[PDB]
């Protein structure tokens, strides 16, 4: 609640992750443009600049609301206030204010991280496993996406312990890595599921994304979420958090009875585990049976260990983050 | 690249003739599961002309060349050979020789499912 000098760690590793994500991007984009792969090229810059445009436009309001100039009020320009605001505390209410612009950043790099990570590890999956060795430029970008994802999980975790005390029960460092090793798990499961699919029809699989994400947009509709002051900025949310769903879960507006969870994880068993079925019954001359096999094992015992994860996390657990994605 | 392909063979031949083509690797292949060839002339894209695998042998073809071409690899050089009959005009191309290692898929054909590629010869066809 004090701001201690481990949640200034948690910022200052933010940073590496966060730089690092950018210039690993630039370095993998440039060397598909010079290896010949203009398609994979063009997607691994369009997935990191279409989801860095989407986050300037929330940070940009919520500046301007609270108050050249679009581009002085981005994502680094609250990284340099946050480590000041750090190293102040380190010396020496300064806490809350410091609290107050690092939960606010805490939102912004989720967004970055599940609107960029997860439409590019499927991308990244796709070429790494179609090629069968991928490059060492390649493993640098899935580690950092693994690892941006991963800390930015756990930096919204600690953001909302801290912000409001509805969260009581959620101090420990076992509900932190519980919940870490959730999202990894369900998500592998899902993107290994979707990369399989996208061997075989990848219109079809974008056409699942679109009824999927309208799925998302309509259900944040009928929540009646509200997040940002202005009417035509919050369809932005609305409309993004519909695609972070495809993915992953995350309890819109926090007010559920864990049925609506649990209808979504029951489609993704079924979901999952019935792709798997006509791969297996109905054999496919396009997948080698000698890798395969492992993918089936990985996506189905990743998808077992998500929801054992998931069960663990409901079986112990369960100013402005009062409306943002809580719960699981 | 501790791996790279060398290419020879390749030259003018008179069409309803006969060429062979030569397309060494140097280093090791002992992971290395799928190498063939593919043909490149302007105004189209690459395609898979044959390939095989250094395991098995299964000749995968295209249904463009099917039942015309001969390619085979022996272990001792580590060199797989393709020879050509029946030359047509349009089979002048460039010819590109390429390897892939193992993966989950399994197309031995597709232009982007190989990894490194060779420089490639130049086969003309009157
Ligand atoms: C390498 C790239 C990053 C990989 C993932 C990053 C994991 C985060 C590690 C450090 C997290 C961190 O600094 O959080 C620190 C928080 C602190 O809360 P607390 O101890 O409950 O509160 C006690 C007291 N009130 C306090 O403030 O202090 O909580 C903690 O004490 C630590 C909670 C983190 C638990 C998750 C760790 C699992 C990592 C392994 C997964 C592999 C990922 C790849
Ligand atoms: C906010 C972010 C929005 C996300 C929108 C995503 C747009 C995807 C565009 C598809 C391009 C296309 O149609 O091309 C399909 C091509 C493959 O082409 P191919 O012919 O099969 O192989 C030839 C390969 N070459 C041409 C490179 C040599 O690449 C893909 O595998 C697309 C991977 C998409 C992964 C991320 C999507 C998220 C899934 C949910
Ligand atoms: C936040 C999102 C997370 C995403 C980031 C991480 C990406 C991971 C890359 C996956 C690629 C993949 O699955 O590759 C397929 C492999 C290949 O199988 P192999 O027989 O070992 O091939 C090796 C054969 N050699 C020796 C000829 C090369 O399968 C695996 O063993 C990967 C399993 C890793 C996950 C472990 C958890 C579950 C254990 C189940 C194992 C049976």
């Amino acid at each position: 609640m004090k701001y201690t000098i481990c949640n200034f760690m948690m910022s200052v590793l933010g940073i590496i992750i966060y730089v690092t994500d950018l210039v690993a991007d630039i370095v993998l984009t440039v060397r598909y443009f010079y290896d010949g792969q203009y398609v994979f090229g063009v997607l691994t810059l369009s997935f990191v600049l279409c989801g860095t445009l989407i986050v300037h436009c929330f940070s940009y309001s919520w500046l301007k609301d609270d108050l050249l100039h679009c581009l002085q009020g981005g994502v680094f320009t609250r990284y340099w206030f946050v480590l000041r605001t750090g190293y102040h505390v380190v010396f020496k209410d300064p806490h809350k204010e410091a609290i107050d612009m690092a939960t606010d950043l805490s939102m912004l790099r989720l967004f970055e991280t599940y609107l960029e990570g997860c439409p590019q590890l499927i991308l990244q999956l796709y070429a790494f496993l179609e090629r069968g060795q991928a490059n060492f430029s390649q493993y640098m970008v899935i580690m950092v996406s693994c690892c941006a994802i991963s800390w930015s999980t756990v930096d919204y975790q600690i953001a909302l312990r801290k912000s409001l005390p509805d969260k009581n029960l959620l101090r420990g460092f076992w509900p932190k890595l519980t919940y870490l090793f959730y999202k990894l798990f369900t998500l592998l499961s899902w993107m290994l599921s979707v990369v399989l699919l996208l061997f075989v029809d990848v219109r079809t699989v974008l056409l699942l994304l679109l009824f999927l994400w309208t799925v998302g947009f309509i259900w944040a509709f009928i929540n009646h979420t509200q997040f940002c002051n202005s009417l035509s900025m919050e369809f932005l949310y609305r409309l993004v958090v519909g695609f972070i769903l495809v993915f992953t879960f995350f309890n819109i507006k926090g007010q559920n009875t864990k049925c609506p969870m649990s209808c979504y994880y029951t489609v993704r068993v079924l979901g999952t585990l019935g792709i798997l079925t006509v791969f297996w019954i109905y054999p496919l001359s396009i997948f080698n049976s000698d890798y395969f096999i492992p993918i089936s094992a990985t996506i189905v015992l990743s998808l077992l260990f998500g929801i054992i994860f998931l069960g663990v996390y409901y079986g112990t657990y369960h100013c402005r983050i009062r409306y943002f994605l809580m719960d699981a | 690249s501790q791996v790279q392909l060398v290419e020879s063979g390749g030259g003018s031949v008179q069409a309803g003739g006969s060429l062979r083509l030569s397309c060494a690797a140097s280093g090791n292949i002992a992971d290395i599961y799928y190498l063939g060839w593919f043909r490149q002339a302007p105004g189209k894209e690459r395609e898979g002309v044959a390939a095989l695998i250094t395991y098995n042998g299964r000749t995968y073809y295209a249904d463009s060349v099917k039942g015309r071409f001969t390619v085979s690899l022996d272990n001792a050089k580590n060199t797989v050979y393709l020879q050509m009959n029946s030359l047509k005009p349009e089979d002048t191309a460039l010819y590109y020789c390429a390897a892939a290692y193992n993966g989950l898929i399994a197309a031995p054909l597709k232009v982007t499912r190989y990894w490194y590629w060779g420089q490639g010869t130049q086969v003309t066809v009157s």
